[PDB]
C-alpha cells in the first residue's frame, strides 16, 4: 500500500536575482534510490532535467541550471534539496522530482511527485 | 443538448449530423440502384406483354 | 472484402471505435455477397440453356462441312476446342493482394464445366 | 454453428442453403524480435587486455559511454580471481542501461584485495583508492604475477602509504609532497620523520599468491536521472518459421508467417515491398538470409445446412484455408460438445473453395442442391447425412446422327409455363 | 498507438477510420455499377444464345 511517492515543495514567485531551495521528500516502499533527479516542465515547455544525484554522491547539473542550482542529498538519503542561487527568468517552470528504483535488482521504476511551481519576472 | 452547453454541444451535433446524412445518402444510392434494376425488369416485362 | 479487418486490421481499439459507427459493415458485406451471387447467376443463365449433354457423332461426315475448329479436341489435356484455347492463350497479381482482408471466391462453374456446356450446345446444333 | 446461423438470420427457422456467418482469424502464437549482429561492443578488451596498468595511487580511470556493453564476456569468462557487484545483479548487467561508466584499473597485492570494497579500511582504502559505502557497480580482480613481477624485484608499481587524510570516494591524490610525519617540518626534504610518500611493492616471481601482484578493474555506473549512454546487447529472439508470429526486425513491425525465401536482395537492400507497396520480404539483421511474409488466414466461415424443417445437422466451410487451420479457430473456448465436434474428424474434406467439415465426399454426381463452389455441391440424402459431390452438368444423351436418317414427331403436347417479373417498388419518401 | 496516448490518439483513429470507410464505400458503389453493367451484358448474351 505504501507505494513509492515523491513530494515537491519550496517553489514560488521570486524576484530576479533572488534565491530559493526546493525540497523533495520520498516515501512509500522505497527499496533503493539508485538515481535522484530534479526536473522542470514549464508551461508550454517539455519536462527538462536540471540537477540530479546518484546514490554514490555523484551529481549532474544541466547547463541551463549549471552554476546556479546546487543539488544536495540529505543525511537520511531519502530527500534531495535543490538550492537555487541567483534565480533567473529561465527558472520559471513547474519543477518535478524523480527517482529511479531497482526493484528485484532488475526492474527500473521511475517515480514522480506532484511538483511545485517557480516563477521569475521582471 | 441537456448535458452540455450549446457551444460545446455543437461538435457532437455536427458529428451526429454527418453520420446521419451519410447514412441517408447511402440509402438513397441503394434505392437508385434498385430502381434501375426494377426499371430494366419492367421494360423487359412490357416487351413480353 | 471484410470491413473490420480492412479498416482495423489486427487492432482492437480501432475495432471498438468502429463498432459505434453503425451497420455499414453489414450493408457492404451484403452488397458484395449479392454481386458474387449475381456473377454465378449470370454465368448459369448464359450457359445452362441445354437440358441434356449431347455427345458429338462418333464419325464426322456432315456432308463435307469441317467443324474441327470449334469442336472439342480430346487430344489436348483440356478438352476445349481449337478456338477456345486460343482465346485463353490470347487473354492469358491479384493473388498476392489478399493481404488487406481481400478474398476471391472461386466461380461456381469451372472452365471445364463451361466447356462441357458449350460442347453440348455445339453437338445439339450440329 | 446452427445456432450461430439462426442468430445471424434473426430467425428460428433456416431454409436450405449456405450462409456466411463469421470470420476465421488465426492469432499469432509467439513474438519475434531480431536486431543487428553483435556489432560494436564497448571496449572491454582495452581495459582488460591492456599490457600495462597504472599504479594504485595513480589508478587509471576510463570513461565508457555511447556504446553497447556486452557484460557476458565478464562473468561468462572465469579469467577473474574475484568477481562481485553491488546494487545490481551481475547477470542483469547485460539488460541494463547507464548514463556513464568509469573503469578504475590498477594493481595491488592479492592479500590487499579485501580492502577494495565499500567501507573498507587500511592504507589502500584510505590513501590509495576509497570506495563509497553504497557503491553501485562491480569489482573485478585477477592474478598478474606472470605480468607484474620481475626477477630481483619489480619496482614499477607504487602505492601511497602516508597522507594527511583519507581519500574521499572515487578520489585520486597524485601530489607527492613530503608528508610531515613529525613535529619537525620536512620542507620537501625526505629524511627522519619524512618518508618517501609512495612505496614500491617490489613484486618478485617467488612471491606467494597472497603477496603476488593482482590486477584489479572496478566498474562504477553513474545514474543521475540523465539519458542512458550505455545499453547491454538487445537480446534478439530465436528464428521461428512456418508459423504465425509477431515479428519486429530492427523496428519493422508486422505479423505473418516467416518462410525461407528464394529472392535475391542487393547487399544494401533490407526488405522488399509488393506492387501494392506492402512489405513482402525481409532479411534478418543478425545473419544474412531472406524470408518471405505471408498473411495468416484472413478466411471466412460459412454454414451449409438443409432446411431446419427437414433436418438438424450442419456442415462448416472455412473459406480458402488449409484443413489444418480449421481447428485453430480460437478453439478450446467454444462449446465443448457442439462446436469442437466440427473442429476435426474423419469427415474433414478439402476443396478449392476451402476446408469442408461434416460432409462425406461421395463419387456419384448429382444436380447441384447447395452450391459450394469450384464445381462442388452439397446435399442432404442417403442414415441420412450431408454429402459433398462433384456437380453433374446434366444428363448424358447422344443423338443417333446419320447422313440419311431423320426424326419426325408423331404426336404433340401443350405445355403451360409461368414466368414472373417485378414491375415496381413501394414509393417511399 | 505507440507515439500518442489513447485519449489523444482517438481523434486520429477516428479520422483514419472515416477515410478508410469512405474509400471502401466508394469502391463498393463502383462495384455495384459495374455489376449492373455486366448483368445487362449477360442478359444480352443469354438472349443471343
Amino acid at each position: 500500500n505504501s507505494h513509492v511517492q515523491l513530494v515537491e515543495s519550496g517553489g514560488g514567485l521570486v524576484q530576479a536575482g533572488g534565491s530559493l531551495r526546493l525540497s523533495c521528500a520520498a516515501s512509500g516502499t522505497i527499496s533503493t534510490l539508485n538515481a535522484m533527479g530534479w526536473y522542470r516542465q514549464a508551461p508550454g515547455k517539455q519536462r527538462e532535467l536540471l540537477a540530479s544525484i546518484s546514490n554514490l554522491g555523484t551529481t549532474y547539473h544541466a547547463d541551463s541550471v549549471a552554476g546556479r542550482f546546487t543539488i544536495s542529498r540529505g543525511s537520511a538519503k531519502n530527500t534531495v534539496n535543490l538550492q537555487m542561487n541567483s534565480l533567473k527568468p529561465d527558472d520559471t517552470a513547474v519543477y518535478y522530482c524523480n527517482t529511479r528504483v531497482l526493484e528485484g535488482g532488475t526492474q527500473i521504476r521511475d517515480y514522480w511527485g506532484q511538483g511545485t511551481q517557480v516563477t521569475v519576472s521582471s | 443538448l441537456s448535458r452540455l452547453d450549446p457551444p460545446e454541444a455543437e461538435v457532437q451535433i455536427d458529428r451526429l449530423i454527418t453520420g446521419r446524412l451519410q447514412s441517408l445518402q447511402t440509402y438513397v444510392t441503394q434505392q437508385l440502384i434498385r430502381a434501375a434494376e426494377i426499371r430494366a425488369s419492367a421494360n423487359l416485362a412490357a416487351t413480353k406483354m | 472484402v471484410d470491413c473490420t479487418m480492412y479498416i482495423c486490421g489486427d487492432s482492437t481499439e480501432c475495432s471498438n471505435l468502429l463498432l459505434q459507427y453503425g451497420s455499414f459493415c453489414t450493408q457492404l458485406n451484403r452488397a458484395l455477397t449479392g454481386i458474387a451471387v449475381e456473377q454465378d447467376k449470370n454465368t448459369q443463365e448464359v450457359f445452362a440453356q441445354v437440358k441434356q449433354i449431347y455427345k458429338t457423332p462418333p464419325i464426322k461426315d456432315f456432308g463435307g462441312f469441317n467443324f474441327s475448329q470449334i469442336l472439342p479436341d480430346p487430344s489436348k489435356p483440356s478438352k476445349r476446342s481449337f478456338i477456345e484455347d486460343l482465346l485463353f492463350n490470347k487473354v492469358t497479381l491479384i493473388c498476392a493482394q489478399k493481404f488487406n482482408g481481400l478474398t476471391v471466391l472461386p466461380p461456381l462453374l469451372t472452365d471445364e464445366m463451361i466447356a462441357q456446356y458449350t460442347s453440348a450446345l455445339l453437338a445439339g446444333t450440329i | 454453428p446452427l445456432s450461430e446461423t439462426k442468430c445471424t438470420l434473426k430467425s428460428f427457422t433456416v431454409e436450405k442453403g449456405i450462409y456466411q456467418t463469421s470470420n476465421f482469424r488465426v492469432q499469432p502464437t509467439e513474438s519475434i524480435v531480431r536486431f543487428p549482429n553483435i556489432t560494436n561492443l564497448c571496449p572491454f578488451g582495452e581495459v582488460f587486455n591492456a599490457t600495462r596498468f597504472a599504479s594504485v595511487y595513480a589508478w587509471n580511470r576510463k570513461r565508457i559511454s555511447n556504446c553497447v556493453a556486452d557484460y557476458s564476456v565478464l562473468y561468462n569468462s572465469a579469467s577473474f580471481s574475484t568477481f562481485k557487484c553491488y546494487g545490481v545483479s551481475p547477470t542483469k548487467l547485460n539488460d541494463l542501461c547507464f548514463t556513464n561508466v568509469y573503469a578504475d584499473s590498477f594493481v595491488i597485492r592479492g592479500d590487499e584485495v579485501r580492502q577494495i570494497a565499500p567501507g573498507q579500511t587500511g592504507k589502500i582504502a584510505d590513501y590509495n583508492y576509497k570506495l563509497p559505502d553504497d557503491f553501485t557497480g562491480c569489482v573485478i580482480a585477477w592474478n598478474s604475477n606472470n605480468l607484474d613481477s620481475k626477477v630481483g624485484g619489480n619496482y614499477n608499481y607504487l602505492y601511497r602509504l602516508f597522507r594527511k587524510s583519507n581519500l574521499k570516494p572515487f578520489e585520486r591524490d597524485i601530489s607527492t609532497e613530503i608528508y610531515q610525519a613529525g613535529s619537525t617540518p620536512c620542507n620537501g626534504v625526505e629524511g627522519f620523520n619524512c618518508y618517501f610518500p609512495l612505496q614500491s611493492y617490489g613484486f618478485q616471481p617467488t612471491n606467494g599468491v597472497g603477496y603476488q601482484p593482482y590486477r584489479v578493474v572496478v566498474l562504477s555506473f553513474e545514474l543521475l536521472h540523465a539519458p542512458a549512454t550505455v545499453c547491454g546487447p538487445k537480446k534478439s529472439t530465436n528464428l521461428v518459421k512456418n508459423k504465425c508470429v509477431n515479428f519486429n526486425f530492427n523496428g519493422l513491425t508486422g505479423t505473418g508467417v516467416l518462410t525461407e525465401s528464394n529472392k535475391k536482395f542487393l547487399p544494401f537492400q533490407q526488405f522488399g515491398r509488393d506492387i501494392a507497396d506492402t512489405t513482402d520480404a525481409v532479411r534478418d539483421p543478425q545473419t544474412l538470409e531472406i524470408l518471405d511474409i505471408t498473411p495468416c488466414s484472413f478466411g471466412g466461415v460459412s454454414v451449409i445446412t438443409p432446411g431446419t424443417n427437414t433436418s438438424n445437422q450442419v456442415a462448416v466451410l472455412y473459406q480458402d484455408v488449409n484443413c489444418t487451420e480449421v481447428p485453430v479457430a480460437i478453439h478450446a473456448d467454444q462449446l465443448t460438445p457442439t462446436w469442437r465436434v466440427y473442429s476435426t474428424g474423419s469427415n474433414v474434406f478439402q476443396t478449392r473453395a476451402g476446408c469442408l467439415i461434416g460432409a462425406e465426399h461421395v463419387n456419384n454426381s448429382y444436380e447441384c442442391d447447395i452450391p459450394i463452389g469450384a464445381g462442388i455441391c452439397a446435399s442432404y440424402q442417403t442414415s441420412q447425412s450431408i454429402i459433398a459431390y462433384t456437380m453433374s452438368l446434366g444428363a448424358e444423351n447422344s443423338v443417333a446422327y446419320s447422313n440419311n436418317s431423320i426424326a419426325i414427331p408423331t404426336n404433340f403436347t401443350i405445355s403451360v409455363t409461368t414466368e414472373i417479373l417485378p414491375v415496381s417498388m413501394t414509393k417511399t419518401s
